[PDB]
């Protein structure tokens, strides 16, 4: 098993740098004493992989060394341990070159490159040879699948399908990694609904890719027909291209993307079309959710996939162990099924049958055997309280003071692909930089969101790589959207913005209508300048600076403090005067404010806000927000 | 003889695709052909010409400025604007085929098209109210066209077929088209006219072929047409609309056809696929192909 | 086969509110045309109201209604004879309301005094102003030539009931009163003679 020791050595070939800045440390442990690993730390494949990849407190370092102080199918646990520990440690301890690459990133990329190089060998002049394969897996019609929902259970499906979808993608990648004798490090990273992998450029890998593509096409045709159709596109790559030599790394990314698009253009093969147009029986009964008749339908007018999706919806928040096994609730490729169960159920599934995969959700522990950590933001305020868990979003609508409405948010990053392709300059562009950026984005959207929304009445419908769906209390939705904007701004250190749409609806308003209206709101918010928030009416679109400070802090707060003789009737009279929007109406507003017994400072502030044109709509929005918040 | 037909929609139209809530601004040629068959059977007309020699296209937008055509699916060498782009004016079609259109120009073309405004009408059913029940709300998607805009299509056939189609369109003006008819939707006025520009554009000899309708070929033509061709499958399905098929309303067999605008290097013909599932009569579905030559 | 086109004008006798968010604004806005922003009467609001009136009179399951307004029941699949179309704000009414600087719709303020706390709950219901005229357009499908006279007698009964009833909104509180004015009952499709037919 030379490949296993090679993987261990490549991952741990820089373990000595930690103790040096705090091989022999590896020799301290008998399981890690194996010849291949220690040889790599201090073979030639590890050196060539490190060359390909390359092209703060001492007490805390000692504490990390103390914390740190090899069988098959155990590499995943060590990889999780490396990801959990070496994230903050830079790969280059001290160099004039910027330390963008972290220790974990360098170790993972080196291990992937070493595995690919060893697979190539099994089958400077070495760099020029086409030795790698950049492959991309992209599922099609994802949001169409997510939003095709039967009303009576739509919310459940809305939470589950996306989760199901993401888990499905993970399984696919793992199966490919299972058919290539590779580890989880060999995948570069997985965006929302899109995965990117680095593979050896051998005949075995190409044949495996072709077989995987065909079998996944067959499975998606069988199960979801044309609703979901993953496409896999690979391009041959040389060592110099991976090292950004000759400036072709971005060229490789772009050519893989356009090859994937071309493959998407010609999707189905000839016999697949023939089988599509060969339905013997039409079928009378149809499902509520997917509106499909060919699959057998229960008495409740729900498809089998739909029923499993609803089951996984009620299960997902309760437990934290996704088991891919022959036993489960929802389908997964290669005749598998996805279930969500506790640790006892997880270990039962492990012991009963082999080849059962386990994914622990947001669990940083690595001592558990045969678990791969999946990141997912499932923050639900209703789940925190059992009665609210029973009630649902109607609990969010429940509110002592404030208009009982429900707010929906559909945030999305702006020009992310431009940042990935064009944002990173030519000099610094490397696959380690791209991997670090993608991992940071996934960690922010899937893990940091639960921290940001903590203490708020918001339920995360989905928190994919770019898109974000939230639904909860309207005031809480708006406040947490502003907090999310500022947190994202300080996390990205600028250079990244997201546009958002916040819509307010009644409790019993249909979920599909809410989603469509908030989607069109955020579509107007994107506009052309980007970095905008569309609040309430689609006519009004504001900026984050305006909404956080000009609308709420500058105008709404003084009005709240003054209102707390003054009553809601005065606010409604002022609203009528402002919304009339005529010069004589500003004169009448001046009269009313003169005889309103209001403070002269605030009176002049309101008059000045009414004089302007943008401040007019800002003051209108501020008073509307105050009226909404002050309802009984 | 190719004959332009323009429809001006006095009332909003449903033109649903998968649900009642959604509204499409256009419909495939299969829906139009089914409506023509229904109208001909209502008028006791002969179906020999419609089934044999009548090659129609999808419904395409037309504005006050210029007519529109589906965007051909060819490689583009940002791309999000191109993917969002759906319809190309007739004068810019050749430029797009050569690729002279850029991302900014593609976005400006997308903004240039002004068909109308889509919206949602919330209606109810009160039939259960008197029977100790409650009203049931539902939604209908309606796309109200701009006063200048409308929906045109091209129909090629013999003179007898052209006359029969003229009669059928004269009847359809009041029978309505699309979905949710008899509830205030689908009323339109027809205008059948000869178009020199479309005659010139269709009469070309290009290296590729672009589909102007939802079409599907037989087994052999499908065998010799899919080679290095970019397309997009549309799931044509739904229920059967007739009073002489079954005692209840049942769905027809699911069908799949290439979208209009798909580029096929080899030109394949189409047939009127039968989607009847053991019924009194044969529920037809239009899948003939209307081809436009193009240069890339 | 024939189609008979009944073209006419609905004259609004009380503020007609066919129904169909922002604070301090119209809580219940009328359905309006998307681009024109001209209030309209959906054909459904006329068809269903006439069906309800025929149910009150003839009586639903009645074969006359089941044939006129259409049905999809088991075995009895019947095409709807009456295809109503949306009633659009008439051009003459557009000119009249453009004169007198008059808005096309009014915002009638209302409230509701509770039986327990005696606290009013104000609403602002949009209603089309009295005197506004909507161009209405009905199509009758002649499926059975022998039944045309009976169907048109039923339609006249329905219109007679409707002119004494309301068309949309809360009519028991005064809204919705309308009056049909038939401008034509000419046949557009077929050769059936509709000259003898009358609606009012
Ligand atoms: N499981 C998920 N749940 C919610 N959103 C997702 C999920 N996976 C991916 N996404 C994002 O949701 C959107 C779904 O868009 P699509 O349905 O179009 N599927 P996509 O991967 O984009 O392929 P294309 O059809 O565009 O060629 C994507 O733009 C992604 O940004
Ligand atoms: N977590 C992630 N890590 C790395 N790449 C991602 C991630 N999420 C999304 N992506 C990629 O980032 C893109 C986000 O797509 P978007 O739907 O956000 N549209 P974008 O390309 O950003 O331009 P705009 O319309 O916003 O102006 C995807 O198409 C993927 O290519
Ligand atoms: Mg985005
Ligand atoms: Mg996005």
């Amino acid at each position: 098993n030379k490949k296993l020791e090679l993987m261990y050595g490549s991952l741990l070939h820089d373990i000595g740098k930690i103790v040096y800045r705090s091989s022999q440390f590896l020799n301290k442990f008998k399981p890690f004493q194996l010849s291949g690993i220690v040889d790599s730390v201090s073979a030639y494949i590890t050196y060539i992989a490190d060359n390909i990849a390359s092209g703060y407190t001492s007490s805390q370092y000692a504490a990390l060394v103390n914390k740190m102080t090899v069988g098959p199918d155990s590499f995943s646990s060590l990889l999780q341990w490396t990801e959990s520990l070496w994230s903050y440690i830079p790969s280059s301890t001290d160099t004039n070159q910027v330390m963008d690459v972290s220790l974990y990133d360098h170790s993972k990329i080196t291990c992937a490159i070493a595995s690919c190089i060893y697979d190539y060998l099994t089958e400077k002049q070495f760099y020029q040879e086409d030795v790698f394969l950049l492959v991309s897996l992209d599922m099609s019609g994802i949001q169409d699948f997510i939003y095709n929902i039967s009303g009576s259970k739509a919310l459940k499906s809305l939470r589950s399908r996306s989760f199901y979808l993401e888990t499905m993608l993970e399984s696919l990648v793992d199966d490919l990694l299972s058919d290539l004798e590779l580890s989880r490090a060999n995948l570069l990273y997985t965006g929302g609904g899109h995965a990117y992998l680095l593979l050896p450029n051998t005949e075995r890998a190409r044949d495996v890719l072709a077989s995987f593509e065909g079998e996944m096409k067959e499975w998606f045709i069988k199960i979801f027909k044309t609703d979901l159709s993953v496409a896999i596109a690979y391009k041959a790559c040389t060592g110099e291209d991976l090292m950004n030599s000759n400036g072709t790394y971005s060229d490789l990314w772009q050519t893989v993307s356009r090859k994937l698009s071309d493959k998407k253009a010609h999707k189905y093969s000839l016999n697949e079309i023939k089988l599509f147009n060969s339905t013997i029986h039409a079928g009378t009964q149809e499902c509520k959710e997917c509106l499909r008749s060919d699959i057998d339908i229960s008495e409740d007018s729900l498809c089998k996939i739909c029923e499993g999706i609803i089951a996984i919806s009620n299960d997902l928040r309760d437990y934290s162990f996704f088991v891919v096994s022959p036993e489960g609730k929802v389908p997964l490729p290669r005749n598998r099924y996805l279930s969500v169960e506790n640790q006892d159920g997880a270990e039962r599934k492990i012991k009963m049958n082999k080849e059962t995969r386990i994914y622990s959700k947001n669990q940083p522990f690595v001592g558990k055997q045969l678990v791969t950590n999946l990141w997912m933001c499932d923050y639900d305020f209703s789940t925190l309280n059992p009665e609210t868990k029973k009630q649902g979003i109607a609990s969010y609508v429940n509110r002592e003071v404030g208009i009982p409405r429900l707010g929906v948010l559909r945030a999305d990053i702006d020009n992310l692909g431009t940042t990935f392709i064009k944002g990173i300059p030519e000099q610094y562009r490397s696959i380690s930089r791209t991997a670090t950026l993608s991992r940071q984005l996934s960690m922010f959207f899937k893990f940091e969101l639960s921290n940001i929304l903590k203490g708020a009445r918001i339920s995360v419908i989905y928190s994919g790589g770019d898109d974000l769906f939230l639904i909860g209390a309207w005031d809480d939705v708006i406040s947490k959207a502003l907090v999310l904007r500022k947190a994202f701004t300080r996390f990205s250190a600028g250079k990244l913005t997201f546009s958002a749409g916040i819509g307010m609806y009644p409790v019993k308003y249909p979920i599909s209508k809410m989603a469509s209206e908030t989607g069109v709101l955020e579509d107007l918010a994107k506009r052309g300048e980007k970095n905008q928030v569309a609040l309430w009416n689609d006519s009004k679109v504001f900026g984050w600076s305006q909404l956080e400070e000009q609308i709420l802090k500058e105008k709404m707060i003084p009005l709240q403090e003054a209102l707390t003789e003054h009553g809601k009737s005065f606010l409604y009279k002022m609203l009528e005067l402002l919304r009339n929007e005529d010069q004589i109406n500003i004169a009448r507003l001046a009269y009313l404010l003169a005889r309103s017994s209001l403070s002269e400072e605030l009176t002049q502030s309101i008059f000045a806000w009414s004089q302007n044109k943008q401040q007019k709509v800002e003051l209108i929005t501020a008073i509307e927000y105050l009226v909404y918040q002050i309802r009984e | 003889v190719v004959k332009l037909v323009k429809l001006t929609f006095k009332s909003p139209v449903h033109f649903g695709m998968k649900r009642l809530s959604d509204s499409n601004h256009t419909i495939a040629a299969d829906t139009l052909f089914s409506a023509l068959i229904i109208e001909a059977l209502q008028q006791q007309l002969e179906l020999s010409h419609l089934l044999n020699n009548l090659v129609i296209t999808d419904l395409f937008p037309y504005n006050k400025t210029s007519y529109f055509l589906p965007k051909p699916l060819i490689r583009i060498e940002g791309y999000k604007a191109f993917k969002k782009l759906t319809y190309i004016p007739v004068e810019n079609y050749s430029e797009y085929l050569r690729g002279e259109i850029d991302s900014l120009e593609a976005s400006k073309i997308a903004e240039s098209l002004n068909l109308g405004k889509a919206s949602l009408s919330t209606k109810v059913s009160l039939q259960a109210v008197d029977h100790n029940g409650e009203s049931e709300p539902y939604s209908v998607g309606n796309f109200t066209f701009y006063p200048e805009s409308g929906l045109y299509f091209l129909a090629k056939g013999n003179a007898d077929t052209i006359g029969q189609l003229e009669i059928l369109m004269h009847a359809l003006q009041y029978s309505g088209i699309g979905g949710k008819r008899s509830a205030g939707y689908g009323q339109f006025r027809c205008t059948i006219e000869d178009s020199g520009k479309f005659d010139s554009l269709l009469s070309q000899t290009g290296n590729i072929a672009i589909l102007l309708s939802s079409a599907m070929a037989s087994d052999e033509e499908l065998v010799d047409c899919l080679e290095d061709a970019r397309y997009l499958l549309k799931k044509r399905t739904g229920f059967v609309q007739s009073k002489t098929y079954a005692d209840q309303l049942v769905k027809k067999k699911d069908f799949y056809a290439f979208s209009a605008g798909s580029t096929f290097y080899q030109k394949f013909n189409g047939k009127i696929f039968d989607v009847s599932d053991n019924g009194r009569h044969s529920v037809y579905r239009y899948a003939k192909a209307f081809w436009l030559e193009g240069k890339i | 086969y024939s189609k008979i086109r009944i073209v006419g004008k609905i004259d609004v006798l009380t503020g007609l509110h066919i129904g169909g968010s922002m604070i301090g604004a119209i809580a219940s806005p009328v359905v309006r045309d998307p681009y024109s922003r001209l209030p309209i009467i959906p054909g459904s609001s006329i068809k269903g109201k006439m069906r309800s009136l025929l149910a009150k009179h003839i009586g639903q399951d009645a074969p006359e209604i089941l044939r006129l307004f259409g049905s999809s029941q088991k075995g009895a699949i019947q095409s709807s004879r009456l295809q109503i179309s949306d009633a659009f704000f008439s051009k003459a009414s557009q000119e009249e309301f453009d004169k007198k600087d008059l808005a096309y719709t009014e915002t009638k303020f209302e409230n509701t005094i509770s039986r327990l706390t005696a606290v009013a709950n104000p609403r602002q219901i949009e209603r089309v102003t009295r005197g506004a005229s909507f161009d209405f357009h009905i199509i009758y499908n002649v499926e059975n030539i022998n039944e045309v006279m009976a169907d048109f007698e039923n339609i006249k009964t329905a219109i007679h009931l409707l002119e004494n009833d309301y068309l949309g909104g809360g009519g028991t509180r005064g809204n919705g009163r309308i009056r049909f004015v038939i401008d034509s009952i000419d046949t557009v499709v077929g050769d059936f003679d509709s000259s003898n037919l009358s609606i009012k």
